[PDB]
RNA sequence: UAAAUUAUGGUCAAUUGUUAGUAUUCAUAUUAAUUUUUUUAAAUGUUUUAUCAUUUUAUAAAGGUUUAUUUUUGAAAGAUUUUUUGUAUAAAAUUUUAGGAAUAGUUAAUAAUAAUUUAUAAUUUUGAUUAGAUUGUUUUGUUAAUGCUAUUAGAUGGGUGUGGAAAAAUAAAAAAAA
């Protein structure tokens, strides 16, 4: 295009702007959405091991990753074993449940994150006070808090099959690792990096030698 | 070496990027968990110099540096220079801030008519501190903030910022945690070709899989969540647990010689500055006790009974049997205060770790004295009552399924029946910890001294040589201290313990 | 939702499509063709797979067999250009007799 | 991400869906973890009324827009293809009946 | 000189430019030829070096 | 810094937030206090207090705010800095108490630098000689007292500020006692600003520190404050202002000047306020930043008559004695020769009733800046007019 | 395009499950060898520690619809050499096949009878292993094989283990590692504690005895006589071509 | 002294190749030109050779080069020459890619005037959103198909004409009536009758049999 | 059409060779001769190993002809860690013909690896495809010259799917695991 135009232009791009400014009227501050991902990223083509849905770096963390949660505390009746013989304990186990979730999903999160072969081992009941609790209502509906003594009650004749096909870090993301091990509330946020190896530059751009003149820095 | 750390956050600025604040966080936890505070504090220094206003972690990560250093000075700084505006979370305010800064776009006319410099998008981590400082992680600045003012000495400062967050963990609401961030790492979605050696690959000794964990932990874990997913009366329990935590840790930089593995004659008795830490440190706990009601039923308290363990351990020299009655009277006085007729909970594992470790405190001596070979013990040790008292608690705790061994709770007891003198660790370290454990080269540091109380000079000398033998097979090599223990019989065992190499290149 | 993100790198369509904006031209017949008509072959070849399983099986077999033998299978820099002709054009002439023309589109 | 993109089928299958999940919740009113889903939904149907559309897809549209209650961002294009749907031969009283319905429901 | 070359303009006469390379060309660019001045250092690394 | 839900104030819930009642407050003292500690930040502090959730040209208009309560708190720790180097200068080659050099004298300078200039120290004479030249006209404490003031009521205005001056740790320079301090002295300065200057938002837009809607306003509630004042037995209906002792005390608000010059139209003359005080008639204008319409702006000699003419039927006053005159203001600000000429003409007061009235009146120094060459010509061309008689 | 989505790097590999070289076939010894240190580490733990569902009073009835959807993975012990129904018996006599229960065999309970169990749609294994009490290893009264009549006395003895897999599959799928849980043994410690009399039987050694005489000093070195294969320190072979580091070489002719 | 760029250059070559240049590079030539063909008998049907052909993409008289300074140069601020485009759409006759006419200059050192050339690019559009006559904003991206490396960042100026064309059912721009022809023989147009098509099929065929006659030369 | 204002009370110059750099010989300079010089005749030993094998050893020429170019995650470097994981496969841009016209295993979409479908598809008079000539390269030469004139870095879809990478039928070193 013709280039002698574009300041004229510029003066044109000045007052269509203060023009907007001035002709219309702000309603007021519009919520901010979410941005999603580009499938345009540079360079060649990257491969589907490596499809994470993020092309470019941003540095917050937006509402879809937000969960609100609970930190529920399940108690299991336990027998350990004395002098004497067996001596009833109690044994808990603590986890992060959202507030909308069904009593189904709180023993669901106490089967995937209990990780201890000797607690659910058989088909247990969530109970509070004995009033054993109705799976298909929410913990709203029963005024569950952080302060609710929670029982599991077990019977041990039946045998626990289960079937973990959901993996323990599962968010909307669907970013999720195949030696995850632990529940995500447990591990550390930065930790030191053992897989990878530190690797420096070994292509020189322009500069290779005797005098630097200019360096080649247009390369 | 640590110094990369420092170097390819340099490199970073020299190839004109600017660093975010995950950069400078993951510096600064790299140099303190080498070590390097100064280095972490020349970070910190770099970010000032970029002229980067820090977001809360940040913020923490700089005061985890200074609470661990012991320097009050940097936090005062820090605080006054960032840290005057911080407020805690009330109730009529939104538990997580709505995203404020719109991405950065250009419309038809700011295209034209802005300088090229405006229109210029550099990551520049000053525009998104409030996007950052968006989940309230102000409990955990006026923690680390209450950390540093007790180790710096100040307790009016102290008891200020813990009031506050104890007034703030008592009347205020929890705030939303933040969700850990997956997209700081560029690990693959899938292992790319399946194939898995088995655990027993070698028929020589079992070997760590990558599907499963098979040779037992070396090192106890506590099994908590983070700081952030705590509730406030949990968060209230941390808070107690990291002040003690802190404590113990100025106290073993007050008296270096008395906290470690005995070394010297010190470490048996109680310095003359412990009997009011233990009142400082119980009046804490009973400040807890009466602040929390019924509530306290309804928390986890294992890091806070290991830190009660440890800090009545370290500072304060009780007895093992001391440490189990006190961990029991704690159990008994949680389960009581419910109202009910309850059922307590057991010891987890880092609960009996610091049983164990007591009753090694109990059974350690000084190793090659001054009468050249005679082990110095505590006044008034009696090696029967203590291996008597080890005993039925290593059974309590074998009687309980749900604790998870691990090599530092063998160690503990391997310690304890060498310092006992009972000739019988070397039996417990074959049958227990060595075929199935991934145990580190130390063990033998104790077993060497029961290996040294035999009746002949050959089986000493053999069963050195197995335990080098040993050191072989189960890909455990031997450290240098024990090396230097073997290194001083030589006139009498004659055992070469170094390689035809490593002399030559000595000499 | 007619500019794109600086900072984000979205395009002009990513930025209306986060904003649930809809800014479409009004499509012609064969346009609304072309975006009707992709459901249809797929749910008339997916019929083909249910209802005559020994016609698709030997089609796809001879099509496995065919992709299997075939000479330039090894994922090369040759296999990896985008435009063969165009990138290798010194063998047209004297080696590939393929592909008779190096230029088919505006590069 | 813009992986994929929602047919008019897709909506009509996603809307009874999240009008059952909207009738169970404590509030009327659905999640904030869904404001994505409704976007992903208000870009899908702007675009689909660029395309053919046939009359059941359009009243399954309408009664979904119904059932759980959504504006969308368009509007206006939605009431041009109810326009151009009234006056045709397929047209009963029975799609009359849930098209007027639909729009007493959203207007 | 296009590709690794430091050279940007010709170095006489040029044909008409506008914008900031008609301020590059004619004074902002470097030029070693000068045998008054050095080229000049960016702000302010130049007011404590003027004599 | 900035929350969500913050919001900027006006002046009624300044005072109703900073509504606290203290007795013998300093005002020098806490003013120095609450300046060293504004001097003590860095930009670092300047930069997230901006409210979120506002509209982009009301955000704009804050910025622009800001950055002038910034300048303007910057240039006057540059000028704090270089009277405390002068007065360290000055103590250091005389040797007399720091303390003692405010009160000092011209004879004591003149003995002063005659005696360095007998031991031979000419450029130490012309140095001190110099330092106390250039302190005698900053060297008060009091010296731009009713723009720090009016500073310190726009950071207070702003909303974002008042958490920044409290929280921090401080040691006893007695006994090395490491506190946090609690005390709030921005808090207590702008309460005590609050409740002694009644007139501190008239002060803050004449100053030229109001972006949002300018000193208009304020200078309505000025010429009203100093009309009820004067005639004592006033009426108030709207944008109309009366008294009512048969002699014409008449303050009319015709319109706002800004918004209805449309840029582009062939309309003479349109005024402000519109000032009838006995026989005397005034079209108070406040000028454009156009200069292109500062010439249309000033209403006709035609038109002048007319509104005389207007009056002269209104009113019943026979014109004989009918006189008016035009008068121009300065568009942003309002500068002490302007409110002179105001209090000179348009209520007909000197200088000592004035003070009587207006306490502040006598420390206010604000002046027009040098860069507007066009208005200075066009208020010397229009203020030198003499009243045109019908 | 189509071609222009990823790129050929990583592409879509076949499975292990129908590559024949890297699935263990049954009729071999090579499945005996990936599935009995499993046993050994199995009894080792059940002897030690309650494990919930290890031992059971009858076999599990599943419906024989079910029947290869649950069973495989599974594994507990009964009392008696009582076997399934609907299972054809192979028992296994192969020396090569049955060498690899030696350790299990001689440290723990002494193997009677392996025998494999192929069903009628030939999907099922069932790997049976008799063994004959009582058990070498002392067992803790907690533990679970004190709740079995064959472990705890000294045809009223035997007791078999059920392992269930499927036949032609890589030998990551007959694989324990629940199981791996390495539960401690007081037996040492039972000595000294308070159950026990022989507590105050025991002497403590608190010092080192004086040593008048020094070690026995080895035979005289005599070097090898036969052509060896070069240093072991370069060509990479651990110190005997069994365990240890070729950084440290020792054990060899040098 | 100050060296120029060409010490550098034979630095680089000398670092390199352990050597500048070998000498004697010229060696004063004389290219004969020898002709094998008839006077008029070349083949090919454009160009026909009769002379030394120089070869050479920038090493030709006369003598071209890019020149950056544009109005691109001037609006953009780049990664890399060719990142950021500005253009016009000109064709979308194809699904999602809009075809995007840009202009880059070309110096000419001897006359010394810069002069601006025509690149067509295909560019994506997935919205479907691009009329012909848009001026638009496009960047470098992957490849998305065997052409297309660019995508539509902006849309600068949409066609306003086109979209009230789309909009009353005709085309975005109404088609040319001149383009390519079909071969240098004049394409004349036939205005026949329905009986009158075999007269002017002879009157074809006996024209083409003379143009095969032309063959044959003289006589 | 402002109309000759009146101490003329300060004259005494310039040159001391020290310079902000494309400068022009229509007859002189570059080419071959009066002069060139000096050799070269193939038929060939890379090495370690566990021995009829296995481990390391990846750009020779002529021919055919190219608008352009580079970097392997894989082998080594390389470390008391470890997953054949450590972003290589891309873009802009610039060729020539004394008698100037058509081209296609074709363009885009795609639930489509391995396209039974859809489309008003794609290149080209701003010079395409083919045919001719043809490695390119501010490195050469000349001049006052942004002019004219030269070039020898290279690469190589059916020889073997081996290898990390085909570059593999031959190279005075690139010293190749004591
Ligand atoms: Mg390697
Ligand atoms: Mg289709």
């Amino acid at each position: 295009l013709k280039a002698g135009l574009l300041g004229h232009y510029q003066q044109e791009a000045f007052e269509a702007r203060k023009r907007f400014e001035e002709s219309t009227t702000y309603p007021g501050p519009i919520r901010a959405a979410t941005p999603g991902d580009t499938r345009f990223y540079s360079g060649s083509l990257e491969s589907i091991l490596h499809d994470t849905d993020r092309h470019y770096w941003r540095a917050v963390t937006d509402d879809p990753r937000v969960q609100h949660l609970i930190p529920l505390r399940i108690r299991f009746k336990i027998f350990t074993w004395v002098t004497s013989g067996w001596e009833q304990r109690m044994q808990v186990v603590q986890i992060m449940a959202p507030k909308d979730s069904t009593i189904a999903q709180v023993k669901d999160l106490v089967i995937v994150e209990n990780q201890s072969p000797y607690l659910c081992v058989s088909s247990f009941h969530l109970a509070i006070d004995g009033k054993e609790l109705d799976p298909q209502k929410t913990l709203g509906e029963y005024g569950i808090t952080e302060q609710s003594q929670i029982d599991a009650i077990e019977q041990n004749d039946h045998l626990l099959h289960r079937d973990d096909e959901r993996p323990r870090d599962w968010t909307v993301d669907e970013i999720t690792a195949e030696d995850v091990k632990r529940s995500p509330y447990k591990e550390m946020e930065m930790q030191p990096l053992q897989n990878l190896a530190p690797r420096y530059e070994a292509r020189p751009k322009g500069y290779f030698g005797r005098t630097y003149y200019s360096g080649m820095k247009q390369s | 070496i640590p110094q990369e750390a420092l170097h390819w956050l340099l490199r970073m600025i020299v190839d004109n990027f600017n660093p975010q604040h995950v950069h400078y966080i993951a510096a600064m936890k790299t140099l303190q968990s080498a070590g390097e505070l100064d280095m972490a504090r020349d970070v910190w220094k770099i970010m000032e110099r970029q002229q980067t206003w820090p977001c809360t972690a940040t913020i923490c990560a700089y005061l985890d540096v200074c609470v661990e250093a012991g320097e009050k000075t940097w936090a005062m700084e820090a605080w006054n220079r960032y840290c005057t505006e911080l407020k805690f979370l009330e109730p009529g305010e939104v538990d997580p801030k709505p995203i404020s800064r719109v991405p950065f776009s250009l419309t038809r006319e700011e295209l034209l008519y802005l300088p090229k410099w405006k229109k210029h998008f550099d990551h520049d981590p000053n525009l998104d501190v409030m996007d950052l400082n968006r989940f309230n992680r102000t409990r955990e600045v006026y923690l680390r903030m209450a950390q540093v003012m007790l180790a710096g000495g100040e307790r009016n400062a102290f008891q200020h910022f813990f009031t506050k967050l104890e007034e703030a963990m008592l009347n205020k609401p929890t705030p939303v945690p933040e969700p850990p961030n997956p997209h700081l790492v560029r690990r693959p979605r899938w292992a790319p070709y399946e194939h898995c050696k088995s655990v027993h690959h070698s028929p020589w000794r079992l070997q760590n899989n990558g599907r499963a964990l098979a040779l037992g932990p070396p090192v106890t874990i506590e099994d908590e969540m983070q700081s952030r997913f705590f509730s406030n009366d949990q968060f209230l329990v941390h808070s107690v647990k990291e002040v003690l935590r802190i404590v113990l840790q100025e106290h073993k930089r007050a008296h270096p010689t008395e906290c470690t593995r005995c070394k010297t004659e010190a470490f048996f008795y109680k310095t003359k500055d412990a009997d009011e830490t233990l009142k400082f440190c119980d009046d804490l706990i009973e400040r807890l006790f009466a602040s929390l009601g019924v509530r306290l039923s309804n928390l986890n308290t294992s890091s806070l009974l290991s830190t009660i363990l440890e800090v009545f351990r370290v500072v304060g020299k009780e007895s093992g049997a001391a440490l189990l009655q006190r961990a029991n009277e704690f159990l008994e006085r949680k389960a009581s205060l419910g109202d009910a007729e309850g059922s307590r909970e057991n010891l987890t594992a880092s609960n009996y770790l610091q049983v164990l470790s007591g009753f090694a405190d109990e059974s350690a001596f000084v190793y090659n004295t001054k009468k050249d070979g005679t082990c110095q013990y505590k006044t008034g040790f009696d090696p029967r009552t203590t291996m008597r008292h080890l005993a039925d608690v290593v059974q309590e705790i074998a009687g309980n399924p749900h604790v998870t061994w691990a090599a530092d709770m063998h160690l503990q007891v391997v310690e304890t029946m060498v310092g006992c003198g009972t000739m019988k660790a070397n039996d417990y370290f074959v049958r227990n910890v060595l075929r199935q454990f991934s145990w580190d080269s130390r063990f033998l540091e104790a077993l060497y001294v029961e290996y040294r109380r035999q009746d002949d000079v050959d089986m000493w000398a053999e069963l050195t040589k197995r335990a080098l033998v040993w050191t072989a097979r189960y890909n455990a090599p031997a450290s240098e201290r024990l090396r230097r223990l073997i290194e001083d019989d030589y006139d009498t065992i004659r055992v070469q313990t170094r390689t035809f190499r490593e002399l030559a290149v000595f000499q | 939702g007619l500019n794109g993100c600086v900072e984000t790198g979205r395009s002009r369509s990513e930025v209306a499509r986060d904003l649930g904006l809809s800014y479409t031209r009004p499509l012609h017949e064969n346009e609304k063709k072309q975006l009707s008509h992709q459901a249809v072959y797929y749910e008339r070849l997916a019929k083909f797979k249910m209802e005559q399983p020994e016609a698709a099986r030997a089609m796809e077999r001879e099509r496995f067999v065919r992709k299997f033998s075939g000479m330039f299978v090894k994922m090369d820099i040759r296999s990896g250009a985008p435009d063969f002709p165009s990138t290798y054009r010194r063998l047209l002439g004297t080696k590939v007799v393929r592909w008779a023309s190096k230029r088919h589109g505006p590069n | 991400a813009g992986k994929m993109s929602l047919t008019l089928r897709e909506v009509n299958t996603l809307l009874p869906l999240l009008s059952r999940m909207r009738r169970e919740s404590p509030n009327g009113a659905l999640d904030a973890r869904f404001d994505r889903v409704f976007n992903a939904i208000d870009t899908a149907i702007g675009a689909a009324m660029r395309h053919n559309c046939t009359l059941d897809e359009l009243l399954d549209l309408a009664e979904g827009l119904a059932a759980c209650e959504m504006v969308p961002s368009a509007l206006k294009q939605v009431e041009m293809v109810l326009i151009r749907s009234v006056m045709m031969h397929e047209c009963s009283p029975m799609h009359l009946r849930r098209m007027l319905q639909a729009m007493f429901t959203l207007m | 000189g296009g590709p690794g070359s430091p050279v940007r303009g010709p170095g006489y006469y040029a044909p008409p430019m506008e914008g900031e390379h008609q301020r590059g060309y004619t004074a902002e660019w470097r030029d070693l030829r000068n045998p008054m001045r050095p080229p000049e250092f960016p702000t302010p690394w130049e007011r404590k070096y003027r004599q | 810094h900035a929350t969500y839900g913050a919001v900027p104030l006006t002046h009624s819930q300044v005072t109703s937030v900073y509504a606290t009642d203290g007795g013998k407050v300093d005002e020098l003292g806490l003013l120095e206090l609450v300046e060293e500690r504004i001097f003590s930040w860095k930009l670092n502090k300047w930069e997230m207090r901006i409210p979120p959730n506002l509209p982009n040209d009301q955000k704009e208009l804050i910025r622009q705010e800001q950055e002038n309560l910034k300048q303007i708190l910057s240039e006057w720790r540059k000028c704090f800095g270089a009277l405390n180097a002068d007065i360290l200068q000055i103590s250091s080659l005389t040797g007399v108490p720091k303390d003692v050099v405010r009160e000092k004298n011209r004879t004591w300078l003149q003995e002063e630098v005659a005696k360095l200039r007998w031991m031979g120290e000419v450029n130490k004479a012309a140095l001190l000689r110099d330092a106390f030249m250039r302190l005698e006209a900053f060297g008060s404490r009091d010296f731009m007292f009713m723009e720090r003031l009016c500073c310190i009521y726009g950071l207070a205005r702003q909303g974002t500020f008042d958490e920044a001056f409290t929280n921090y740790i401080t040691e006893d320079p007695v006994t090395n006692d490491i506190f946090v301090d609690e005390r709030n002295p921005f808090k207590e300065l702008v309460a005590h600003i609050v409740r002694n200057y009644s007139q501190i938002d008239i002060i803050y837009d004449f100053l030229g520190f109001n972006y949002s809607e300018g000193y208009r306003s304020s200078l309505r509630r000025y010429m009203e404050y100093l009309q009820c004042k004067t005639a004592e037995n006033v009426r108030a209906s709207g944008r109309l202002v009366t008294g009512d002792k048969g002699e014409h005390n008449i303050l009319f608000d015709y319109c706002v000047s800004r918004e209805s010059l449309v840029s582009g139209d062939s309309c003479q003359g349109i005024i402000d306020f519109l000032y009838i005080n006995g026989n005397d008639v005034t079209l108070i204008i406040i000028a454009s930043d156009n200069p292109w319409l500062r010439n249309r702006q000033l209403p006709h000699r035609r038109q002048m008559e007319g509104i005389a003419r207007r009056v002269c039927f209104v009113l019943g006053i026979p014109p004989s004695e009918v006189r008016i005159r035009n008068l121009l203001l300065p568009p942003t600000y309002l500068d002490k020769g302007s409110i002179v000429r105001l209090n000179d003409i348009v209520f007909r007061l000197s200088n000592e009733q004035s003070n009587l009235l207006i306490p502040w009146l006598t420390n206010y120094n604000k002046e027009l800046d040098p860069k507007d060459v066009d208005y200075t010509a066009l208020a010397k061309t229009t203020n030198e007019e003499e009243w045109l008689t019908l | 395009s189509r071609r222009f989505r990823y790129n050929t790097k990583f592409p879509a590999l076949v499975s292990y499950n129908k590559l024949p070289w890297e699935v263990v076939n049954h009729e071999t010894p090579q499945f005996h060898m990936h599935v009995a240190p499993h046993y050994e580490q199995l009894l080792t733990l059940a002897a030690s520690s309650p494990v919930p569902h290890i031992i059971g009073s009858k076999h599990i009835d599943v419906p024989r619809e079910h029947r290869l959807r649950l069973l495989p993975g599974m594994l507990y012990l009964l009392d008696g050499d009582t076997l399934p129904g609907e299972f054809t018996i192979n028992r296994v006599l192969d020396p090569t096949a049955l060498q690899y229960y030696g350790r299990l065999s001689s440290q723990i309970v002494t193997v009677e009878a392996v025998r494999m169990l192929v069903p009628d749609d030939l999907r099922l294994l069932c790997n049976c292993i008799t063994f004959k009490g009582p058990l070498h290893l002392p067992v803790a009264p907690y533990a679970s094989l004190a709740s079995l009549r064959g472990a705890s006395q000294g045809g009223s003895n035997c007791f078999t283990l059920y392992h269930f897999v499927r036949p032609n599959r890589p030998p990551k799928e007959l694989q324990l590692e629940k199981y791996y849980i390495h539960a401690p043994c007081v037996a040492p410690l039972s000595e000294f504690a308070s159950n026990s009399d022989e507590r105050g039987n025991w002497r403590p050694r608190l010092q080192a005895p004086k040593r008048t005489r020094r070690a026995t000093p080895l035979p005289a070195y005599r070097p090898p006589q036969s052509y060896l294969m070069g240093l072991a320190e370069r060509l990479a072979v651990v110190p005997g071509g069994c365990f240890g580091r070729r950084s440290l070489m020792w054990g060899h002719w040098f | 002294p100050w060296w120029n760029f060409q010490t550098e250059h034979r630095q680089r070559c000398v670092l390199m190749y352990g050597g500048a240049r070998t000498k004697n590079t010229h060696n004063a030539n004389h290219r004969v030109f020898i002709k094998k063909y008839k006077r008029n008998a070349f083949p090919n049907r454009t160009r026909h050779h009769w002379a030394v052909s120089m070869t050479g993409v920038l090493s030709q008289r006369p003598r071209r080069m890019p020149w950056p300074y544009d109005l691109t140069s001037l609006i953009f601020n780049q990664p890399r020459q060719g990142s950021d485009k500005i253009g016009y759409v000109v064709g979308t006759s194809m699904l999602k890619t809009a075809v995007v006419a840009t202009n880059h200059m070309v110096y000419y050192p001897k006359f010394n005037q810069r002069v601006s050339r025509t690149k067509r690019f295909f560019a994506h559009d997935e919205d479907l959103a691009c009329v012909e006559g848009d001026l638009v904003h496009i960047k470098q991206c992957r490849k998305i198909s065997k052409y297309k490396h660019y995508y539509v960042f902006s849309i600068l100026e949409p066609n306003v004409e086109g979209r009230e064309r789309l909009k009353l059912g005709l085309k975005a721009v109404p088609p040319p009536l001149f383009g390519y022809p079909v071969s240098r023989r004049i394409v004349k147009l036939n205005l026949t009758s329905t009986e009158g098509t075999q007269e002017k099929l002879a009157a074809a065929i006996q024209e083409h049999v003379q143009d095969a006659y032309r063959f044959s030369g003289p006589t």
